[PDB]
DNA sequence: TACTTACATGACAGGATGTATATATCTGACACGTGCCTGGAGACTAGGGAGTAATCCCCTTGGCGGTTAAAACGCGGGGGACAGCGCGTACGTGCGTTTAAGCGGTGCTAGAGCTGTCTACGACCAATTGAGCGGCCTCGGCACCGGGATTCTCCAGTATGGCGGCC
DNA sequence: GGCCGCCATACTGGAGAATCCCGGTGCCGAGGCCGCTCAATTGGTCGTAGACAGCTCTAGCACCGCTTAAACGCACGTACGCGCTGTCCCCCGCGTTTTAACCGCCAAGGGGATTACTCCCTAGTCTCCAGGCACGTGTCAGATATATACATCCTGTCATGTAAGTA
């Protein structure tokens, strides 16, 4: 029989790792290309510094794990384990959002 | 016949630079005269901060058995220290990495 | 020349990981949309005031340190690309 | 060569080299702290200017830089912090 | 028999008149007692301009306010109507205090 | 003329009519001593910073300006007191 | 023998002044130097946000059957506005109570 | 004897009258305007002053003014707010 | 009816494997040596800003006499919170496949950034004025008050649905 | 099965207190008017800031190529969220009592702010020197690699909660 995990474990362990590590989760291009159109919805034709698609990388992360920590506050304080987008506009109302 | 061009840090005994401090409050548009004892005393709170935060960052350093600051090492020391905390609540650490936080309702029985 | 489509590129995966780093054990497939969609606002009203900074720079390129002033603006200052 | 942009690299690393003389330390976070040392500089500056309003002052003195200290350091922080300023210029006083 | 209304009926009344109201819910004296209780343990024999003592008083109960906002955000949150003392906890620290 | 117990001076009634104007509906018993040591340290970080002003003033006599400027730098900016 | 006397504030047409707006961003200590079109601009720009912070309460006060602006006027006119809110989230009023504002769990049925 | 204190009363008074010529007010509401005018007067001279820092800007000009008004000043009325100040420097241009 | 006992599902007791734990290496960012010029600094000096004395007056602080408003205490009661279990569920985890990200490798010029000009551009001083604030009083919109109408809320007779029993 | 009769459960009218709401009366504060004063502007002047041109050179952009992490998608194991019923208890509402808060009145002086005097201080400027930045360049900490231990969490077995037989 191959091995197989219990739910929850290997999300602890990735909890665990990337609490432990410190590197950025989304690829870099993606963003850069997200970063480019929405600049293009503003301005079109900007060019972007790598420093500049990276340091609006760590903000992001920096920012959404922020929120989905405040979004795990709410979930145990809504008693559960599973959270749903509800606990996230909350907690953008409560941030004053 | 001038004597010698002492420096001004280390007539407060200190390392941070007095002279650049007054020259960028002079600058920095907060008052056109700044007293004399203000950028002194400002650079002893900053080097001050400076000196613990370095501390802690060599011991978590050293705790890791690293023998280098690392960002990782500056958010595992200035986020467990709780003064330092709400000094720096919304101030983001470029790869810095999370506390470890677990949750107790997260872990199992 | 225009791109349509990129917010799908910050994957669900990512997001996973993410709330990993977040702290979150159970992820509903509800949550990955609307993430998007709150970093989408995040990030809109980041690089507005980062346009506005460029163009008030009278420059094309954005540099990161206009990024820096957006985000300290919005309270959210970052350390680690000042100066 | 290229304009001479100043940083606070060698004096966080005299402090270093107080605190801790075998360590070394990555660029990064030494970018970290030239950050640190700027905001934490603009917080105090800008707070300074705030009370030098309040106050009428047209000068900002160490006596507005330590209630700016007392306002934005927290507890032992902020005694420490002026109890190393009070020492600090007490001999920068005596020369 | 006495006129009885159910509970939450009162409740609700008092809800509606205390949205219409403007005036300050806190007796005068005793908060102005208060902060002078509060204030000597800083900084002995301080006097205060009573209309800085309404100043803090309006100022505490819209704060108080913002924060039974965001409470019962939290309880609605929570399924409850019961607000308890957890749920300004959370408030306060997803708020970050 | 010393005071001691003016923290119950805040009376529970009083408690209720201000989570009325909240909009609460129903209150346990656990909360009001809570309210009352939350206001409590909200209370003494505002007036620590107008102490610190005041003496920083080298006044006696506490003013709402004082109070004003304590609430801005907490992020509580107040209208309607002479600011 | 002198040229008459009509104030930069009527050259913009209006009511805000020109001359205490430029003089309070000059002791204001933003920068020793002001450019022309920035007073003015500001002051445009204030005179203008007035404007329509007097309709809503103009409004709110017709709505009330008074003729006089009160300040919980105020909290109707600049509450039920979504721009003046993200303008005012952290921005406390004096005696003007808060939105009439119930959750749908807390009626009846 | 007594020293004079400046407030912006008779201002929002006339562009009161100006929109709403039958409607009154009370003094706290005016209380609230005079905070309100000094609350946005220094942030729109806050933000003015660190783009002039930015921009190695020696001046604050209506640019600054304006780049202050597109941060702070969310949206619509920031469009409105333009129309009306390059309306304003126009005919002050022209006086 | 309780005591014992079986059994089966919740509790008691030991291993594969992903990360932790042992060096080997080679490199390039740490780390240190070198020219430099700019950045700090010092003496005078012209001038300006804050500390200090007086004081006064007005605004705060303590005291007092009633008055309910407000607090406070107590009791009936409906609602609230929420857990055990159930039950449809909704998503973590396996793991192979696809592909475009990632790495690495080139060419180039857009504009980032640095340098000379120059004129706009705006601060500043004596003077002069005109708007704009201190003061006051006063009168009519609004606060307070009495009396219906409305309005809301709790109840109780009731009609009707639903359900059973007899023919 | 129809018919008739009986219970169940909400349908609904009714009534009375609380609050709008309508009308009457004083009152207080808007506001509007009068006197002062300061501020705001203008002309000019003088210093200077950055806009503009323009070069240049360099990293972003575009293009190209090999690799495999990504990723994603389907299957499936398995745990999630919440609701029914119930259950236990906890403030809400509805009073009475009481007391001190409030309001009106009285006396004290604190200190805050205002004017004048004074003198402490701080930056400007000019120049001079030295220390940190730019650059350059060795160099070992660790990034990467290979080999091994142990958690560790999963997996295979204990245990007692509860169902059942029977003394």
């Amino acid at each position: 029989k191959p091995h197989r995990y219990r739910p929850g474990t290997v999300a602890l362990r990735e909890i665990r790792r990337y609490q432990k590590s410190t590197e950025l989760l989304i690829r870099k291009l993606p963003f850069q290309r997200l970063v480019r159109e929405i600049a293009q919805d503003f301005k079109t034709d900007l060019r972007f510094q790598s420093s500049a698609v990276m340091a609006l990388q760590e903000a992001s992360e920096a920012y959404l794990v922020g929120l989905f920590e405040d979004t795990n506050l709410a979930a145990i304080h809504a008693k559960r384990v599973t959270i749903m987008p509800k606990d996230i506009q909350l907690a953008r109302r409560i941030r004053g959002e | 016949a001038r004597a010698k061009a002492k420096t001004r840090s280390s007539r407060a005994g200190l390392q941070f630079p007095v002279g650049r401090v007054h020259r960028l409050l002079r600058k920095g548009n907060y008052s056109e005269r700044v007293g004399a004892g203000a950028p002194v005393y400002l650079a002893a709170v900053l080097e001050y901060l400076t000196a613990e935060i370095l501390e802690l960052a060599g011991n978590a350093a050293r705790d890791n058995k690293k023998t280098r600051i690392i960002p990782r090492h500056l958010q595992l020391a200035i986020r467990n220290d709780e003064e330092l905390n709400k000094l720096l609540g919304r101030v983001t650490i470029a790869q810095g990495g999370v506390l470890p936080n677990i949750q107790a309702v997260l872990l199992p029985k | 020349k225009v791109l349509r489509d990129n917010i799908q590129g910050i994957t669900k995966p990512a997001i996973r990981r993410l709330a990993r780093r977040g702290g979150v054990k159970r992820i509903s497939g509800l949550i990955y949309e609307e993430t998007r969609g709150v970093l989408k606002v995040f990030l809109e009203n980041v690089i507005r005031d980062a346009v506005t900074y460029t163009e008030h720079a009278k420059r094309k390129t954005v540099t990161a340190m206009d990024v820096v002033y957006a985000l300290k603006r919005q309270g959210r200052t970052l350390y680690g690309f000042g100066g | 060569k290229r304009s001479r942009k100043e940083s606070y690299s060698v004096y966080v690393y005299k402090v270093l080299k107080q605190v801790h003389p075998d360590t070394g330390i990555s660029s990064k976070a030494m970018g970290i702290m030239n950050s640190f040392v700027n905001d934490i500089f603009e917080r105090i500056a800008g707070e300074a200017s705030r009370l030098a309003h309040y106050n009428k002052r047209s000068t900002i003195t160490s006596r507005e830089i330590q209630t700016a200290v007392r306002l934005l350091l927290p507890g032992e922080l902020a005694k420490h912090a002026v109890s190393e300023g009070t020492k600090a210029v007490t001999k920068y006083t005596s020369a």
